[PDB]
């Protein structure tokens, strides 16, 4: 079919600009945010995938969790993914976010930031180095290449 | 001088196996360079070095286009390197 | 915020842009550490320590071993106090770079941090030769440092010390002379003598008043 | 011990004068940080080409784990427990009984992924150097339950790596 | 007649931009998405409320100081008369009294900011 | 047939703003040790692109607390406007030619900042109305000042028009009859177009993204598009004023490609600023400009007066 | 690399480059290919006017020479 073919190639050409183009929040709360920095410096220059920091909300892509999440700071978290524009993502960076860590068993941490927000990749570390994230962002990217919104509405 | 850049430019597209070899390398890994061949992996990705290269540009894969059952044209990422040139490529020893 | 360095909720009070108030809310990365050491054996604590102060992880390790050595009476050998202090001077530069580039970067100049990253990216390269780990190492304890330094450590370090002050000398050349700098940080948060020990300062923040103090 | 760090008095002759009025007039400080700027842009960038070029690493870098076996196949394992006291984290789950040939052998061992500092303490406790952090740092999931490890994975993780891991072990073990 | 036809073409670009971006996209608008911005907590007052102005006294200073740009910009044209002795002193005189109007605040400490 | 000269100057802007992002994040990372994007496209020639196409397939956030009208309003008018100010430049010749076309760009450049003062104002939000009231400051700073030197430095032009200035700089560029005037010209325009020491309005560091803190999606590309323009159209002004390319009415094209390499490296001098200074505080941006700018600029004003009546160099028109 | 700067540099010259060529062009195009005449003041546009009443076919640009005295 001619409308499929056309579908199919809108929808890979919106998945690689997309993919091409992640703009993470600065954001960080602890350890793991460091390791963040590393991936921004010139050894792996995140900045030549096209991933570059925006402080704003709303001109972010991604949100990278890369910390501990404590109960005070969890609405925090909440809200500023809630003022992301769509489409958005979250990279799950480290012990604390993934499951809590070193602080699982503590009165004020929450036992893994899925249970805040919906994560799409989880990169395992404490911190994890800069190789594994760039890994896990690169992981992100191949998961956006995957998404057939358009062919899925085709169907419909 | 520039020229001698520009000869070293010409005999680094033509150290490729050709224009075509060339852009595939280019659109591929986003680098031309060429290095001694290494070595080869049962899957198929290649390893070279460049002394010459400061630490961290000395190694290097080009990995193979199809794994177990995956199209690898595009879609690479470090995972596919088996455990004996992963302990060679990060420089956990010198002996490949 | 980028300016909050950190899970810093401040809440200020302004006229116009003048600082009316400032009002420090904290406990954002409060984990209830101290409590989960008392659930902990001595060796387990430890890597609590690494993650207290996420920039100088050897000198909190340093500083709870020396706690922990003198309640138990004993005494590391020389090798090992050696490694000690060369590592926690390694780890003041890993620091300092951070402290110096963070602030020039929240000013406005982007730059130096770039440059100073990848000298911090050699020094984690150390400390993963040595422990396995480029920032939480373990390394440091209660009785000494956990492994002996890798055959040829010394030599990379002293490769290493030998370029360093170049760097410091563009980052100098950046910042120490510039009009803007200066303008940005001359005669900003003035603090006493007597005030810094009064409000319980240590430090540079000491230093910087005149103070001559240094543990 | 001790040096001062903004101690210095300008000169007040004509010539300084002069100097630095030209310093202020004609912005010659802010030529100099252009001139360092325009030096690093003819450097060689430090950039790696990542996932081609990877970052050095060591013979004792802590990674993914994995459970060893003897040369004869048989698992190393002995259900000592000594890692899972030692856990400062609490990540390892161990039950044991006595296997069909009566030897002394886990029917589960747990690592949960995500509570693990990856602190390397529980290949030091290990006797019979059954559990080790394993060189790879490259298996970021998709989903949460994928990080919680059980035996059938670790045991799988050892296999998969064991070439490298012998190696990593044969060039460090004389320093543990 | 060119320039409106230019205006136009340039109004109608920004426009058809804005429609596209606004109805191209999914959008999935709930009150958490949409409520302001401040770095995670919600604002204590509203950004409707007085917000001060320390340089308001250089505020009121650039409305006669606008002006005299306006008395010194047909000086081009003013270079071309028979009588340029009188328009050399007319010019000065106009640029000195300026100069003057900026001494006089700076003595008497108008360009400093309210604290 | 003009409607098609309107297009071959607008959609050639555009392109020009879309890699000229990607030229300061390449000569950005050059000069902080790193390559910055060469991995989207060879070279990273793609990467503007995808930038585009992820911005305006991106959802476009409107402010509950927000005024609509203005909100929506404001991008509009920064894109047109910085589309308009390319009208009367002769690259030898104009689009428009203009009697007056500095006072035009003048007028319009004035008008531009309320872009952001009704962005800042209609988000009704603290940051971006600290960002507005940034501007109000910003324009006040440096408005008088930019005037009072346009005026002397055309008073050896004889007119305000822009295609004499080419005829003027015949022989010499005007750059060595007024390299004082020069200098602060350029800082000037570092000003006016929001570009570091002198961003203030964004403040990211300081106020997380300023005025457009809450513009997501198309609305905030064409903010950078405006501001990005905006850049390009000033450095092509200040080269056109101070270092004027010889014309040959038979070949204009060698004027052309002389002009574009002139804004080329006066874009890249902005670039190449960004990456060495620290941020001013906008007080002492004004106290810069008034305490420092001023005087000297009214006293180079009386000379620039007096000098050709001095030495019978008056220019020729009316 | 820094000369993998220059694609992008040279990408943007071009772009740049359109806009005034363009208009060259097509300013000859429309006027003749004499170049666009230049009316800043009411002389030049009285000059302009009468060439077009003189020109037969009431374009300013068609010009005529010393073949119109007999
Ligand atoms: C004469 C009569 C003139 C009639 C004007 C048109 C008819 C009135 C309605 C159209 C404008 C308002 C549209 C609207 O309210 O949609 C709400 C609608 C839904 O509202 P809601 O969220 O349910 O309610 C929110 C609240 O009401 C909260 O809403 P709000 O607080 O945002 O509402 C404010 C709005 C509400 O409207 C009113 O209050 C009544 C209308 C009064 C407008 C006239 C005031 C005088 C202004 C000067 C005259 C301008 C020329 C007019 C004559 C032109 C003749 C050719 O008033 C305005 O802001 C109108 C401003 C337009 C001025 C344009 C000037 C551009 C300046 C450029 C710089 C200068 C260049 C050099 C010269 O939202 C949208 O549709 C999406 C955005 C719509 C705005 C698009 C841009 C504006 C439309 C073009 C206006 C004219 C531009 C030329
Ligand atoms: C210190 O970190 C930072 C950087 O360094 C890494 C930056 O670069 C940086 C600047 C932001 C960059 C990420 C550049 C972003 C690129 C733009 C937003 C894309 C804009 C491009 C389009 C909107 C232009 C239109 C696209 C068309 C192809 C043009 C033609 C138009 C048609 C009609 C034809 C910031 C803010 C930053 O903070
Ligand atoms: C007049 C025009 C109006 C519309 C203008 C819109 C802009 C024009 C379209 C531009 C498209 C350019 C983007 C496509 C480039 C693809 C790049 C290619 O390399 O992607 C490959 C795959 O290509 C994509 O699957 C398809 C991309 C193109 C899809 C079809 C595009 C059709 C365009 C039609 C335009 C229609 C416009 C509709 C509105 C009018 C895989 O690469 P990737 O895996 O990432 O690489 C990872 C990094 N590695 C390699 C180093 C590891
Ligand atoms: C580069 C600058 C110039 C560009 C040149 C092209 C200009 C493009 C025009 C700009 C608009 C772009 C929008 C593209 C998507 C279409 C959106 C809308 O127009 O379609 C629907 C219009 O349909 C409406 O439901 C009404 C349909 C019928 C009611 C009134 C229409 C009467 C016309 C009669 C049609 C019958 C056949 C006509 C044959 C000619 C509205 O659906 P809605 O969900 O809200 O909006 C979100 C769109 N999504 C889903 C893609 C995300
Ligand atoms: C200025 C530079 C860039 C200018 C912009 C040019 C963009 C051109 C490329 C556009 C690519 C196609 C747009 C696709 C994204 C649109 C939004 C979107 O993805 O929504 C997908 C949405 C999914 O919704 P549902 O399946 O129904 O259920 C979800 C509810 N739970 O499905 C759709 O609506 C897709 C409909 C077809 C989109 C039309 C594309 C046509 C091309 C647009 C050209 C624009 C010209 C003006
Ligand atoms: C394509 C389909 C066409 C539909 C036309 C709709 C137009 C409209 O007003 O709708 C508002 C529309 C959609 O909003 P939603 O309903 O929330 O989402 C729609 C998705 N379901 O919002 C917009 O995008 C508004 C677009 C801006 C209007 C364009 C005209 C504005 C004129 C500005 C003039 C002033 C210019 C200032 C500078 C010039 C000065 C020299
Ligand atoms: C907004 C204000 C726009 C200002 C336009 C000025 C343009 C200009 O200066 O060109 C002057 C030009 C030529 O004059 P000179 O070259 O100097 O000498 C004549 C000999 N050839 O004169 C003209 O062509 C005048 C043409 C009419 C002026 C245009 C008026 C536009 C007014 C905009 C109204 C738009 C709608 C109203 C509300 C807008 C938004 C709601
Ligand atoms: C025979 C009669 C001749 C008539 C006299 C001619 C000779 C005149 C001699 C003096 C000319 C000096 C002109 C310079 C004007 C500004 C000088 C100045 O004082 O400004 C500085 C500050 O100005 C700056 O330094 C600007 C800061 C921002 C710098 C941004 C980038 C730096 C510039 C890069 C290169 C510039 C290239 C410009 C030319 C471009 C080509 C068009 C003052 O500030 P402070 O040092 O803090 O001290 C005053 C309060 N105590
Ligand atoms: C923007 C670039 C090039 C670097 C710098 C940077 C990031 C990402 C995130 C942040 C950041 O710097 C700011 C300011 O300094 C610290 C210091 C921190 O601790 C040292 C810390 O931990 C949460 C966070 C921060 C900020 C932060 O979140 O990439
Ligand atoms: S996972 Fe480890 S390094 Fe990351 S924030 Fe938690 S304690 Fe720090
Ligand atoms: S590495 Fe540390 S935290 Fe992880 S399982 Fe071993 S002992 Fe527990
Ligand atoms: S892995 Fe080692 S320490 Fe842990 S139970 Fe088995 S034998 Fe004991």
């Amino acid at each position: 079919s001619r409308g499929e073919y056309v579908v199919a190639k809108l929808d890979d050409l919106v998945n690689w600009a997309r993919r091409s183009s992640l703009w993470p929040m600065t954001f960080g709360l602890a350890c793991c945010a460091v390791e963040m920095m590393h991936m921004a410096a010139p050894r792996y220059d995140m900045d030549r995938f096209g991933v570059v920091f925006r402080a704003s909300p709303r001109q972010s892509d991604v949100m990278i969790v890369a910390g501990t999440l404590t109960n005070k700071m969890a609405p925090a978290l909440r809200k500023v993914y809630d003022q992301m524009p769509e489409p958005r993502y979250v990279v799950s960076m480290g012990s604390c976010a993934n499951g809590g860590g070193y602080y699982h068993y503590s009165y004020s941490v929450v036992r893994g930031c899925d249970r805040i927000v919906p994560v799409d990749i989880y990169v395992p570390g404490c911190p994890p180095t800069a190789e594994a994230l760039l890994y896990g962002i690169l992981q992100l990217q191949r998961k956006i290449k995957r998404e057939k919104r358009l062919r899925i509405w085709y169907r419909r | 001088e520039l020229v001698q850049v520009l000869r070293r430019g010409l005999q680094q597209v033509s150290g490729h196996g050709g224009l075509r070899g060339y852009l595939r390398v280019l659109f591929r890994a986003n680098d031309v360079r060429v290095g001694t061949l290494v070595g080869e992996d049962k899957y198929g990705n290649k390893y070279y070095e460049d002394n010459k290269q400061f630490f961290g540009r000395h190694r290097w894969v080009i990995y193979t286009t199809e794994m177990n059952g995956r199209d690898t044209f595009w879609d690479v990422d470090g995972s596919m390197v088996p455990p004996e040139w992963h302990r060679w490529l990060h420089c956990m020893t010198d002996d490949p | 915020h980028p300016a909050a360095h950190g899970v810093l909720r401040l809440v200020m009070e302004l006229s116009g842009e003048m600082v009316r108030k400032c009002d420090p809310h904290i406990g954002l990365l409060h984990r209830g550490t101290e409590k989960l050491i008392e659930y902990k054996t001595y060796l387990q604590a430890l890597p609590y320590f690494d993650r207290l102060d996420y920039v100088s992880m050897m000198c909190n390790e340093q500083a709870y071993s020396l706690a922990v050595e003198k309640l138990l009476n004993i005494q590391p050998p020389p090798r090992a106090q050696w490694i000690r202090v060369l590592f926690g001077e390694i780890t003041r530069l890993l620091n300092h770079i951070m402290a110096v580039t963070t602030h020039a970067l929240d000013i406005g100049a982007m730059t130096p941090f770039f440059w100073m990253f990848e000298e911090r990216e050699k020094m984690f390269e150390f400390y993963e030769r040595v422990s396995g780990a480029r920032m939480h190492a373990a390394y440091i304890r209660p009785g000494g440092v956990h492994q002996d330094l890798p055959l040829g450590l010394l030599d990379d370090i002293y490769e290493f010390s030998k370029n360093f002050s170049f760097r410091i000398d563009e980052l100098e050349e950046m910042l120490t002379n510039n009009r803007i700098w200066r303008n940005r940080t001359v005669d900003i948060g003035v603090v006493t003598a007597e005030d810094a020990l009064n409000y319980g300062f240590s430090g540079v923040m000491l230093r910087g008043s005149g103070i001559q103090w240094d543990l | 011990t001790y040096k001062f760090v903004n101690m210095r008095e300008p000169s007040m002759d004509m010539k300084s004068v002069t100097d630095r009025a030209a310093q202020t007039l004609l912005w010659t400080e802010l030529v100099r940080g252009l001139g360092m700027t325009l030096s690093y842009l003819f450097r060689e960038p430090a950039t790696i080409n990542y996932p081609f070029e990877k970052g050095p690493l060591s013979p004792r870098f802590r990674g993914e784990h994995a459970l060893r076996r003897y040369p004869s196949g048989e698992e190393r394992c002995i259900a000592c427990k000594l890692c899972e006291a030692v856990c400062p984290a609490q990540a390892i789950t161990i039950e044991a009984e006595p296997r069909a040939d009566g030897s002394r052998r886990t029917t589960r061992y747990d690592i949960d992924m995500t509570k693990c500092i990856y602190c390397g303490f529980c290949q030091e406790a290990c006797p019979v150097d059954a559990i080790v952090e394993g060189p790879n740092f490259e298996f970021s999931t998709e989903t949460h339950e994928e990080l919680l490890y059980n035996k059938e994975k670790l045991l799988n993780n050892g296999d998969k790596w064991e070439a490298e891991i012998a190696a990593n072990i044969q060039a460090d073990y004389l320093y543990r | 007649m060119n320039i409106m036809l230019t205006l136009l073409t340039n109004v109608t670009l920004a426009s058809l931009l804005v429609l596209i971006a606004f109805w191209l996209p999914q959008l999935n608008a709930y009150s958490e998405k949409t409520s302001p911005y401040e770095c995670g907590f919600d604002p204590m007052g509203s950004a409707r409320l007085p917000f001060s102005m320390k340089f308001f006294l250089v505020a009121i200073t650039f409305l006669l100081f606008d002006l005299e740009i306006a008395l010194l910009l047909p000086l081009p044209w003013a270079s071309q008369t028979n009588n340029l002795k009188t328009m050399l002193t007319m010019a000065l005189f106009l640029l000195i009294l300026l100069a003057a109007s900026l001494a006089y605040e700076w003595t008497q400490k108008g360009l400093e900011w309210a604290e | 047939m003009f409607m098609i000269n309107i297009l071959s100057l607008i959609i050639p802007i555009l392109l020009a703003v879309a890699f000229l992002t990607l030229v300061e994040r390449k000569v950005l990372g050059y000069m902080q040790l790193r390559k910055g994007p060469n991995v989207v496209g060879p070279y990273g020639l793609l990467q503007p692109i995808a930038d585009a196409l992820k911005l305006f397939t991106k959802e476009p956030l409107r402010p509950a607390t927000s005024s609509i009208s203005m909100f929506i309003i404001a991008p509009i008018l920064a894109l047109s406007l910085a589309l308009t100010m390319w009208v009367p430049l002769p690259m030898p010749y104009p689009l428009i030619n203009m009697n007056l076309g500095v006072l035009f760009m003048l007028a319009m450049s004035s008008l531009a900042v309320y872009s952001i003062l009704w962005s800042g104002w209609a988000s009704n939000s603290k940051y971006a109305l600290i960002g507005a009231l940034r501007a109000v400051a910003q324009t006040i700073s440096y408005e008088v000042t930019l005037a009072i030197i346009l005026l002397s430095v055309l008073l050896m032009n004889g007119s305000y028009t822009l295609s004499t200035l080419i005829t003027t700089q015949e022989h010499i560029w005007m750059i060595f009859t007024s390299w004082p005037l020069a200098m602060m010209w350029f800082i000037s325009t570092l000003a006016e177009t929001n570009r570091a020491p002198f961003d203030l309005t964004e403040g990211e560091s300081e106020l997380v993204s300023g005025f457009n803190v809450e513009y997501a999606a198309g609305p905030f590309a064409m903010f950078f598009m405006a501001e990005y323009a905006n850049i390009i159209m000033m450095n092509a002004f200040t080269a056109i004023l101070f270092l004027g390319a010889s014309h040959d009415p038979h070949t204009p094209e060698l004027y052309t490609i002389n002009f574009v390499l002139k804004t080329l490296a006066l874009t890249i001098t902005f670039l190449w600023i960004r990456a060495s200074y620290p941020r001013f505080r906008y007080d002492q941006l004004m106290h810069l400009l008034w305490k420092s700018f001023l005087p000297l600029t009214l006293a180079l004003c009386m000379w620039h007066i007096s000098l050709p009546i001095m030495t019978a160099s008056i220019p020729p028109q009316s | 690399m820094w000369f993998e700067i220059l694609p992008g540099i040279a990408v943007m010259a071009a772009c740049l480059f359109i806009p005034g060529m363009a208009t060259a062009h097509i300013h000859k195009f429309t006027n003749g290919g004499k170049e666009k005449r230049v009316a800043h003041f009411s002389y030049q546009w009285n000059l302009m006017e009468r060439d077009r009443r003189i020109s037969g076919v009431n374009r300013y640009h068609v010009t005529k020479g010393l073949e119109n005295i007999d």
